């Protein structure tokens, strides 16, 4: 249970972010330095645990991408989605450091490996509601 | 949300996967070219319409496209309220 | 010359034939 | 020192958490407990229909004519009627997210329900008419102070 | 005036005001209907 | 195609099962849900006491005298009073077969109970008085349109 030293703001959690969804992020920072938050604010972190609560799936990933690993090199942060019931989802990290290309075999659902020169057509595909993929 | 469209011209530089801030891509194992792992969209439901991804695609006639649908929601519209 | 209660008459021809005829021709297509 | 977390989009400025203001806001008929929605409607109607007739009483296009009192009366009558209409239909279509945004430390009351809203609208109608007539009576005898002449 | 009756005196307001009123009221309550029925 | 059996003494004629009519009958204050018996009484009183004063207002034996307005008012006052008396005593002796004959697809409401009937009668009384006075006010200034002269 560690949260950074801040003086309060006016752009935090809203009537949706506790009736629909919650976002949380946490890592291990063995140092304390000043940082910037996307809702605006220049504050200091603390040793080890660094827990933070937020509402968007953009502030969190911005912190994770640009701030932690590109500046502070910290790479042990969980990002957690939360349902209204209080239960949590673990989307990412799913590959350790989010490299997004390394694995020994990967998932397989859906494929389209075809060029565009032979495209779907209006008058040929009709009287139904399928999309540009099924040939 | 919106629909994603993949092609064969993926060289495999993987600049798009490092550009999309919405976690809708992954390089699934391929065989054809030297890539061996081609990009694809497993998690479309978080698509945003920023399409910063193909701007990161260097391939001639960039290998990814996004067909911008019509079934938008609070997730696809991206509201904090 | 001009008219009388006969205009209440020409009003009376409406609201049964044209009125509910148009009403049905509207509600046919499942609001 | 925020309400529950200093990172939430709220601030402890001494205008939304001053003891004076919280006492003054809690005991309003919109929140003060120990009453029925009926009385709430009655009182709100009383107040509003008691002040919402001057703004056009001597201001209407009939401002200086010798009748404008009852003119403003009829005007505010229609006004409160259509206001009741509005709130009633709002209740009719009311129940997506059947809540009200809460910032007062406690929930306001069980006033938050459809039939509650309907009864509230009825009491609003009654109290509004009442405030209207009583203001019209206060204003009726222009000599209301001239007889006193004080 | 002419040989007709009062009618053009007061038949505009209801068409001008109240019929639009019920129109829009019914319309609004229509655009919020439950499933799968609606009138 | 009868309601449940073509041999029952009921028929599917397009006057008792037309969508228009069923919508128009369901939402009446006698059946529309989401309300209290109180409001039901209020509204029925409003309506009836608002129209049940003309039928003798200018029709009574004092038809053309210069007072008949308040005369009709007093008449309809006594009328609604005795009507409330009647319904109240009916409630007093009410509970053999404590139901109402149901033909609307659903049961109407829990309005079918003694104390419910009593509260309904009270609301009827209030709304009837109200409709009476408001109609008397509409009719009070014979010049109600003469000031408009439209
Ligand atoms: C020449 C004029 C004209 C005509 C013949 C129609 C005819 C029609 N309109 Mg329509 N409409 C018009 C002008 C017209 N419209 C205008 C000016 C607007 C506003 C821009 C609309 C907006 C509109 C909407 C929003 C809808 C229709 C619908 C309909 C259909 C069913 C109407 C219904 O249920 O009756 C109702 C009539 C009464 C209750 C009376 C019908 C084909 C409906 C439709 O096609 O749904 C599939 C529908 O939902 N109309
Ligand atoms: C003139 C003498 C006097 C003095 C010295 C005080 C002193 C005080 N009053 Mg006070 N008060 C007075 C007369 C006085 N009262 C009268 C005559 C009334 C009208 C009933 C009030 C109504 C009043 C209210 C409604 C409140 C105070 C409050 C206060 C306190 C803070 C006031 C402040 O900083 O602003 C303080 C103890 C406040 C308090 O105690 O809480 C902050 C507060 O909420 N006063
Ligand atoms: C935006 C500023 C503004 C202001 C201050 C006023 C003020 C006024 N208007 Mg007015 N008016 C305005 C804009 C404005 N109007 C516009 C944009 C239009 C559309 C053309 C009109 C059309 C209009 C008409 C047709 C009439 C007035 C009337 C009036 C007077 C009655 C006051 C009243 O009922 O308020 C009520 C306030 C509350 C209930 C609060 C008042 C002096 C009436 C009047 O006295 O004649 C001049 C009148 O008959 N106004
Ligand atoms: C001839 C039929 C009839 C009559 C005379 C009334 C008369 C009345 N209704 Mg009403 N009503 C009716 C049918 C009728 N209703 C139907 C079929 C519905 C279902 C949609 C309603 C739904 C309804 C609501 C929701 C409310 C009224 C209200 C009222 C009162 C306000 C005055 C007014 O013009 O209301 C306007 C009448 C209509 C728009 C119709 C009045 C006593 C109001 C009331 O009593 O306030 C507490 C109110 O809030 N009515
Ligand atoms: C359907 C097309 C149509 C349109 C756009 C108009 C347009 C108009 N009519 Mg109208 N009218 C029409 C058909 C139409 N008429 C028909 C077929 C009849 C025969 C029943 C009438 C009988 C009629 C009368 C008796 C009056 C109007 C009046 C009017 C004017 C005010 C609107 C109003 O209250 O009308 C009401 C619309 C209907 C009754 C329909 C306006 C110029 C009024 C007028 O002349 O202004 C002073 C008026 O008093 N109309
Ligand atoms: C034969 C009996 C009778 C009589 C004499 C009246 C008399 C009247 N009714 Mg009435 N009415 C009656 C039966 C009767 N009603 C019945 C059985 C119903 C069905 C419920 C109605 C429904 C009804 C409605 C819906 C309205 C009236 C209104 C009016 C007034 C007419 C205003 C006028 O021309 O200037 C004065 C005329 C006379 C004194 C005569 C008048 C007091 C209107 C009203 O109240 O004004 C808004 C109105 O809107 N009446
Ligand atoms: C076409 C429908 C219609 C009708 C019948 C009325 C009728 C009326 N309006 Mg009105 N109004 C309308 C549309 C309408 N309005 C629209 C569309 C607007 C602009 C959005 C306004 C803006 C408006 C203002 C700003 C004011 C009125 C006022 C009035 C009243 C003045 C008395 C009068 O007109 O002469 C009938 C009476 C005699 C001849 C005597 C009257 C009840 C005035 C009033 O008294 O309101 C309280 C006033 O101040 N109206
Ligand atoms: C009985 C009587 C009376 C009364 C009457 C009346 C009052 C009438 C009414 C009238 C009316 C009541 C009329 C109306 C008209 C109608 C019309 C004119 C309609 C039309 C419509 C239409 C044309 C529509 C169209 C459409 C649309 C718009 C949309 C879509 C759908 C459709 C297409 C359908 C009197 C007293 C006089 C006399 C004695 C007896
Ligand atoms: C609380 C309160 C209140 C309030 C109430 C409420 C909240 C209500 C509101 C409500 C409202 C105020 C509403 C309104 C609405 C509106 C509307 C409803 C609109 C209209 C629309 C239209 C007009 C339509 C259109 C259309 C369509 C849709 C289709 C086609 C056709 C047309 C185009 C026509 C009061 C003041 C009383 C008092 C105090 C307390
Ligand atoms: C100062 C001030 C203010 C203001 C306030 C005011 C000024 C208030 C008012 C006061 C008052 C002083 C008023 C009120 C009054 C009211 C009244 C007084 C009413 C009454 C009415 C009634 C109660 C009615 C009843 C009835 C009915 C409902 C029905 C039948 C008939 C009868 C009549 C029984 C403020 C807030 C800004 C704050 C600051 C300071
Ligand atoms: C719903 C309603 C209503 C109704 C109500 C009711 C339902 C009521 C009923 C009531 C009734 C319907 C009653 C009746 C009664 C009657 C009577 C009760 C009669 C009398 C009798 C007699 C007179 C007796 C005889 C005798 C004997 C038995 C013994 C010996 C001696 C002598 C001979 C005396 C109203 C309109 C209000 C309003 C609206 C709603
Ligand atoms: S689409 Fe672009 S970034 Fe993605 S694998 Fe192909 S070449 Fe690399
Ligand atoms: S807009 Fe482009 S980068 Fe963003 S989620 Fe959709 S495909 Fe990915």
């Amino acid at each position: 249970g560690q949260t950074p030293i801040f003086g309060g703001s006016t752009g935090g959690l809203l009537t949706k972010a506790f009736r629909e969804e919650k976002y949380v992020i946490t890592w291990t920072s063995p140092k304390e330095q000043v940082f910037e938050m996307p809702t605006g604010g220049a504050a200091i972190m603390r040793q080890g645990p660094n827990k933070l609560e937020l509402a968007r799936k953009e502030y969190c990933i911005a912190l994770g991408g640009q701030q932690l690993r590109a500046k502070f090199r910290i790479t042990d942060y969980k990002i957690y989605r939360v349902y209204p019931n209080g239960e949590v989802q673990y989307l990412h990290p799913s590959d350790g450091v989010f490299p997004e290309k390394v694995n020994e075999g990967r998932q397989k659902v859906g494929y389209v490996d075809r060029n565009i020169g032979k495209n779907p057509d209006p008058a040929k595909l009709k009287f139904s509601g399928m999309t540009t993929y099924n040939a | 949300s919106h629909s994603v469209k993949i092609y064969d011209t993926c060289i495999g530089c993987t600049q798009c996967v490092r550009a999309c801030p919405t976690d809708v891509l992954e390089m699934v194992p391929w065989d054809g070219c030297k890539a061996g792992q081609i990009a694809a969209s497993p998690r479309t439901e978080d698509c945003v319409g920023c399409k910063r991804c193909e701007t990161a695609c260097p391939t001639d006639f960039l290998s990814i496209r996004v067909y911008l649908s019509n079934a938008e929601t609070t997730r696809s519209m991206g509201l904090a309220y | 010359m001009s008219i009388s209660d006969t205009q209440v008459f020409v009003a009376l021809v409406i609201a049964l034939i044209p009125g509910v005829l148009a009403f049905r021709l509207a509600t046919e297509l499942y609001k | 020192p925020s309400r529950r977390d200093p990172q939430i989009g709220n601030l402890e400025t001494p205008i939304n958490n001053s003891s004076l203001v919280k006492w003054f806001i809690n005991n309003l008929p919109a929140y003060r407990p120990g009453i029925t929605p009926l009385r709430r409607g009655l009182e709100v109607g009383m107040a509003h229909g008691y002040w919402l007739l001057g703004p056009f009483a001597k201001l209407g296009p009939l401002r200086d004519t010798d009748v404008a009192n009852i003119a403003g009366l009829l005007a505010t009558l229609g006004m409160v009627v259509i206001s009741t209409l509005a709130v009633s239909l709002y209740a009719a279509t009311d129940p997506p997210k059947p809540v009200a945004t809460v910032t007062v430390p406690n929930p306001p009351d069980t006033f938050d329900t459809t039939e509650g809203w309907n009864t509230f609208a009825s009491g609003f109608l009654i109290g509004g008419v009442g405030g209207a007539v009583v203001a019209y009576f206060i204003l009726a005898n222009i000599e209301l102070i001239q007889n006193i002449f004080k | 005036m002419f040989s007709a009756s009062f009618l053009p005196s007061i038949l505009v307001p209801l068409t001008g005001l109240v019929f639009p009123a019920i129109a829009m009221a019914l319309l609004l309550i229509y655009v919020e209907r439950e499933d799968p029925s609606g009138i």
